[PDB]
């Protein structure tokens, strides 16, 4: 009925219905749809927020990442909120705040196939449809927001 | 960095 990963959920805090993708961790009020499988290749941009437990706790933004995983998640959630509100743009935020060297490419990672990225990153990327944005995606590098561009 |  719903595309891969998508399920109809509701808030324990409130009670309002929404839609959640358990592969990309994306959430949205809009129903995600009104033998195709996955695309064989995708192109994605991403915004990475590292933390003290990241595999390399350093980046061009600071040689010593000291924020906790929770503080990194709170930053990721804030960036998602700014993008969804329209106040900020994904590429603009990735250029300024991504702890990945791809920030110089506005977050662009180019095209990739299965078996080339970290498994949680890969699973989310191939579950996004073109133009869709993930929720928080947890890898050994940190927490990502992923935007599928092709 | 990612990549596997």
């Amino acid at each position: 009925k719903l595309p891969p990963g998508w399920e109809k959920r509701m808030s324990r805090s409130s009670g309002r219905v929404y839609y959640f993708n358990h592969i990309t961790n994306a959430s949205q009020w809009r129903r995600p749809s009104g033998g195709q499988g996955e695309p064989a290749r995708v192109r994605c941009s991403h915004l990475l927020v590292k933390h003290s437990q990241s595999r390399r706790p350093s980046s061009w933004r600071q040689e010593q990442i000291t924020r906790t995983q929770e503080e990194a998640l709170e930053l990721i959630n804030g960036y998602i909120q700014k993008i969804k509100s329209g106040e900020e743009d994904f590429e603009s935020l990735a250029s300024q705040f991504s702890d990945c060297s791809s920030a110089k490419a506005r977050g662009d990672l180019g095209a990739f196939s299965r078996g080339q990225m970290q498994k949680p990153f890969e699973d989310a990327s191939f579950a996004l449809r073109t133009g869709e944005m993930s929720g928080p995606v947890f890898t050994d590098s940190g927490i990502h927001i992923i935007l599928r561009t092709e | 960095f990612x990549w596997r």
